[PDB]
């Protein structure tokens, strides 16, 4: 519910002592939790959104020239005036230029003329900013416990919360008042000040599309400045990266405009966030945010519901996902009111040896009347299972063949945990519920490589990092005993490490 | 594909009568018929989906029942603005087929 | 006007795809591709120049991949 | 209301094509597939194919194969079939209402259906008559 | 004399942008609009489940067309050995003041 | 000989051919088949979906 | 998109000054420039690098020349 | 109840052959009835001479 | 004698399209190239274009590049030129004759040219008229 | 696309005079013009190929002539069927432009 079939799913242990979980959710690939007969509870991030942001250097990427100017002043009769270079809208190069009595001179030399052409610019481009104010993320909670198929792509029945809430974060009340209509509140406390580095990434602006922009690469850009805003025509600055004009065979200058860098700079980011904005509010997808859960308001709903015995028809042939579980989907053939379902894996007969894992807890029927509609969610062994409905004796099953070894698990687990440590970094490393002096130091070790790494290596990407895996990687299957021997499988094993799951 | 064959052709039934109309699809459409009566040239008047159901607005004089492949269409009792072609349609695979279509008479 | 600062340089690592990743990957070793494939003596004089460094045998090629990546790009 | 509305009735010429619209008011245009449907005069109804407003998908029957292609607008929130090489046997009234289960894209007939399958905004029903 | 090697578009308008996915096992996706050859298409690999739509659950493919209309384009016209004329101005010194143009 | 609007230009050939943008080639017929045009686009999904 | 073909691979070398010579004869030179101001660490990284290469000390700023030239322009 | 994948063709037939050959110079060749799918191109170098 | 001949005169609606054939006779019909050249009443002539009748390639002028579209049958010795998307400017006559040195493809412009560059085989024309 | 001008716009004359007609192209068309005669709606009557040639089955009565741009088409002696709409057709870089016509009047 909200995240079966939405793959790059994760889930975590527990309950862990203190009720009290910490999650890095992110905006693609959420987490179902699920915690000793509480109910397990999905979150994801999905819109993260900026308001009221302010506009640090614009740049424009056209020109139009016009009017040029001219001097020629003859050789050994000084520098020219050009009333137009005294004012700021126009581009000037003084060149020096030979002459004889062709060009109505009596002296030979070079005359030093400058054509001072007005600049001017149409289609700029803004580099608005923004810090951690005005910022907000739009969470979702989405509770497994009975729904229908049609009210899990529903967006709109959050308006009751019946396991759909959303809920509105914002970095200056980063609580969650996130209460769940039928049984208790979760209250998820956040940390959105250590959000993806902002006060770093810029919005670009381009036209009618817009994209996060790390500062650096923003203040290197050699085009126009205007600094502040738009008001009029403004004074552009530096004016030298357009208009270009130039002098060959001593006739007069090539003034060229130098056309228009779309092109140009949409080449030059290849390492940019595409998001959009309306209203200004600046919606944001590549989010990442550590919200810490906190168990202990959430409860069962309904533990006691007595057994109901009754007839199971499947509305829907059930299915089973990459991350290795089974969706099921009954009807209960509306026998009397709210109450339990319960389900098992069966290794054994048709009844009675439960295996597997449940993954939505207490499972249930809401309403009284002919078909409701619950979906569970469940983990079978790797070997064969059957699927049991309620009855003991009236009832229909399944078979699943799992397909996958434990060591399968376990492989992919260590490459999602290679894609984590990759993507959030030491961020990633708070997945695992708290652990005291074990994750705090496997915490501090990697936030105090990581700073270092980025220090070193920050300004690599793909291709160069490749070779430069590959260059340490040569080095260290020939150097000499101590701390080199060790250098190749830990530096240059990174570096491709970290290049080949980015994507893919 | 999928031949919906509709029995019988045409019928005609005083008011007030009960009469039931026939469905047979040469393969296998679960519970996947639907059912339509259509005015000659007009916006038609609603009957039966998934081959049991009735829809809000319709009135219950109309019933459709069904297993296997036989489809069991059936008026409890005639009006004479019930006076239509009625067709059923299969849902499955595809080249979504049609009955050829039943016509009613006033008697 | 050159707009050096290719963003790559700073790319963010973040779960989406990115800009132009999937054009990305492959547009320097192919650039590198057609340059030599446009220039194809440049091989042969690199290995002439490389060869006249390191006498080690495995620092030739190494500095036949420096030489012919230097090449094509900040050339 | 939830209602599908249609172009009036078209005359054209033997190998021409025609073109049928077909507007929605009272839903969400991108939720629901439009059918469309023929009707000879006395032969029964015949589905002709499938659009997706979302996404513009098509498919249709076998009968028709390279003969029809269905376009959508998302803007005006309207269908278009053009329907070329006409022929005599082309004559009839053309009919477009919501599958309904419309998720993603495409036909999809293994998850639910019912509830105005296509039974209930049927526009009007355009009379397409080719002759000279 | 000119003739026209190859043109170079810049400027392109994008409309018309159609799209079809398909359930995670019932094939490569299409839509009629990939026969047009004015479009532009790629098949890109996307998930589905029951909260995307029909599927068993996975990854299905999913084709995206945009209509691919140019405004600015280069001509790249051909220059053959031939054809040319070069000009040749031939100027003796003597009686001719201040002259040169 | 290479015209951009109304700037001129004398390339290469090998310069010419090798450059990454879609072309037209000779054919002076209506939809201008642009090979290429897979450089003057990118397409772009989501994390996972649309 | 990225037009990779820079004309400088196959420029005239004619009497007159060409299209954009004036600025492009420091264009590549401060482009490594803004990328070492914007990178300084990786300096320290291709000396540890490069100091393990050569063993000769002057095959050494070889490497160091060549690796913060690869870094800017063909990365 | 069967999906259908790819279906295929094993047994073709061709209709009418349309060629457009070009120069030495400009460049390579077009042919209009080329920019729909329903025809299939490649494309060889002929001497073209005297 | 060498002769071409056309298809008499037609009139068609605008935004449609039209065909006019241009039959020979009298010669090896894949020796000529087939230039189409349209006349409006109150104008003089005007090329529309070229196609070889060997190998049906094409080009045209640059006020009809996507409108027109030329097509051969060498069986039957017949060039058609199809003109989409017409409009009341349309209106007009349209000839076709030769031009020699018609040995490869294309154009043929830097060799040869004269003897009927076009002139003889014309006919009878056709009058093409776009109205309602 | 080369605009080929063509002077004069019509003219008249009696039975047995010469006249001359200009066809002046924008471009360099060095000895690529060919003249057309055109009786209104009929198979025309042939003149001259490649701007000095007479084609056989011409009466010599035409001729032309015209070195770089500049081309000068010649009757010598004006017949009662000679009545005709006159054109001139440059041969080069293939937008192939036609002149707007000379029309002549029996006197
Ligand atoms: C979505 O939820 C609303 C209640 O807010 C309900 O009326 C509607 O039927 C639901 N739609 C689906 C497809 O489940
Ligand atoms: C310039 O023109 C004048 C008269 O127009 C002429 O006499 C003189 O010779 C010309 N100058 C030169 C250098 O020929």
């Amino acid at each position: 519910i909200r995240c079966i079939g939405v793959s790059n799913r994760d889930f975590v242990e527990g309950m862990s002592g203190g009720t009290w979980v910490d999650v890095v959710l992110e905006h693609g690939g959420c987490v179902t939790v699920m915690a000793q007969d509480k109910p397990t509870v999905d979150i994801e991030l999905v819109t993260t959104t900026v308001s009221n942001m302010a506009e640090v250097r614009s740049y424009c990427y056209e020109a139009s020239i016009s009017d040029m100017a001219s001097d020629s002043r003859c050789p050994t009769q000084g520098e020219a005036y050009l009333d137009k270079q005294s004012d700021t809208q126009y581009v000037c190069k003084r060149t020096l230029v030979d002459r004889g009595w062709g060009n109505g001179c009596g002296l030979f030399g070079k005359g030093s003329l400058v054509t001072c052409a007005k600049f001017a610019c149409s289609k700029k481009m803004t580099g608005k900013s923004i810090q951690p104010e005005n910022l907000e993320y739009r969470i979702m909670l989405s509770v497994h416990g009975s729904q229908h198929s049609g009210m899990i792509v529903n967006d709109t029945g959050h308006e009751t919360d019946e396991n759909r809430a959303k809920v509105e974060i914002t970095p200056n009340s980063p609580r969650a008042e996130a209460t769940l209509g039928g049984f208790g509140s979760l209250g998820l406390d956040c940390e959105p000040r250590t959000g993806l580095d902002f006060s770093d990434l810029y919005y670009l602006t381009m036209n009618n599309k817009h994209w996060l922009v790390h500062k650096e690469w923003f203040h290197d850009i050699p085009l126009p400045w205007h600094a502040g805003a738009d008001t009029g025509t403004p004074h552009w600055n530096n004016k030298e990266a357009l208009v270009e004009f130039k002098d060959a065979h001593a006739k007069r200058q090539t003034v060229v405009v130098l056309g228009s860098q779309e092109g140009a700079v949409h080449t030059a980011l290849a390492g940019a966030l595409e998001a959009e904005m309306d209203g200004a509010k600046g919606r944001l997808s590549s989010g990442h945010l550590k919200c810490r859960l906190k168990m202990d308001k959430l409860r069962l709903k309904g533990v006691s519901y007595s057994l109901c015995t009754a007839a199971f028809t499947f509305t829907k042939i059930p299915a089973e996902t990459l991350h290795g579980t089974v969706t099921v989907e009954v009807q209960y053939a509306g026998t009397d009111g709210p109450c339990k379902v319960p389900a098992q894996m069966a290794v054994d007969m048709q009844t009675l040896t439960p295996v597997g894992r449940l993954i939505t807890a207490n499972p249930v029927i809401t309403e009284s009347t002919e078909n409701s509609k619950m979906m569970l969610e469940l983990d079978p062994p790797f070997g064969d299972s059957y699927i049991v409905i309620g009855v003991g004796e009236k009832k229909i099953t399944h078979h699943w063949h799992r397909s996958g070894s434990t060591i399968g698990k376990a492989f992919e687990a260590t490459v999602r945990g290679a894609k984590r440590m990759a993507v959030l970094g030491d961020t990633a490393w708070d997945f695992g519920s708290v652990g005291g002096a074990l994750n705090s130091l496997g915490k501090g070790i990697h936030q105090i490589f990581g700073a270092a790494f980025k220090s070193l290596f920050g300004g690599m990407s793909w291709f160069s990092q490749i070779l430069i895996g590959t260059l340490l990687m040569w080095l260290g299957l020939n150097t000499k005993n101590g701390s080199i021997s060790l250098m190749c499988l830990a530096l240059g094993g990174v570096l491709i490490f970290l290049s080949t799951a980015v994507s893919a | 594909d999928i031949q919906l064959t509709q029995s019988p052709s045409s019928l005609s039934a005083s008011v007030g009568d009960r009469v039931t109309f026939t469905c047979q699809a040469s393969q296998d459409i679960r519970k996947y018929l639907n059912w339509y009566q259509q005015k000659p040239g007009k916006a038609p008047k609603l009957l039966i989906y998934d081959a049991s159901n009735l829809k809000t607005g319709v009135p219950s004089r109309f019933s459709g029942s069904g297993s296997g492949t036989d489809f069991t269409f059936t008026i409890s009792s005639l009006q004479p603005e019930d006076v239509a072609t009625y067709y059923c349609q299969q849902f499955d695979d595809l080249p979504i087929t049609f009955g050829q279509g039943t016509r009613l008479q006033i008697k | 006007a050159v707009t050096l600062p290719s963003h790559s340089t700073r790319k963010l690592q973040t779960r989406s795809q990115t800009w132009l990743e999937s054009r990305e990957y492959t547009k320097h070793l192919i650039r590198v591709e057609n340059w030599i494939f446009r220039n194809p003596g440049f091989a042969l004089a690199a290995a002439a120049i490389a060869w006249l460094l390191g006498s080690s045998t495995s620092q030739k090629v190494i500095y036949l991949v420096m030489i012919l990546l230097i090449a094509p790009a900040y050339s | 209301e939830v209602q599908l509305v249609q172009s009036g009735p078209d005359v054209e010429k033997p190998g021409a094509s025609v073109k049928v619209s077909c507007k929605a008011s009272g839903y969400t245009f991108t939720s629901n597939y439009i059918h469309w449907v023929r009707q000879a005069p006395g032969q029964g109804l015949e589905w002709m194919g499938v659009i997706n407003p979302r996404g513009g998908s098509t498919a249709s029957a076998q009968k028709f194969q390279g003969r029809i292609t269905m376009t959508r607008d998302t803007s005006t929130s309207t269908v278009y079939m053009e329907l070329s090489s006409l022929r005599s046997d082309d004559t009839a009234v053309y009919y477009c209402a919501r599958g309904g289960r419309a998720l993603f894209y495409d036909s999809y007939t293994t998850p639910r259906d019912g509830g105005s399958w296509w039974f209930d905004p049927w526009g009007q029903g355009s009379l397409v008559t080719v002759s000279s």
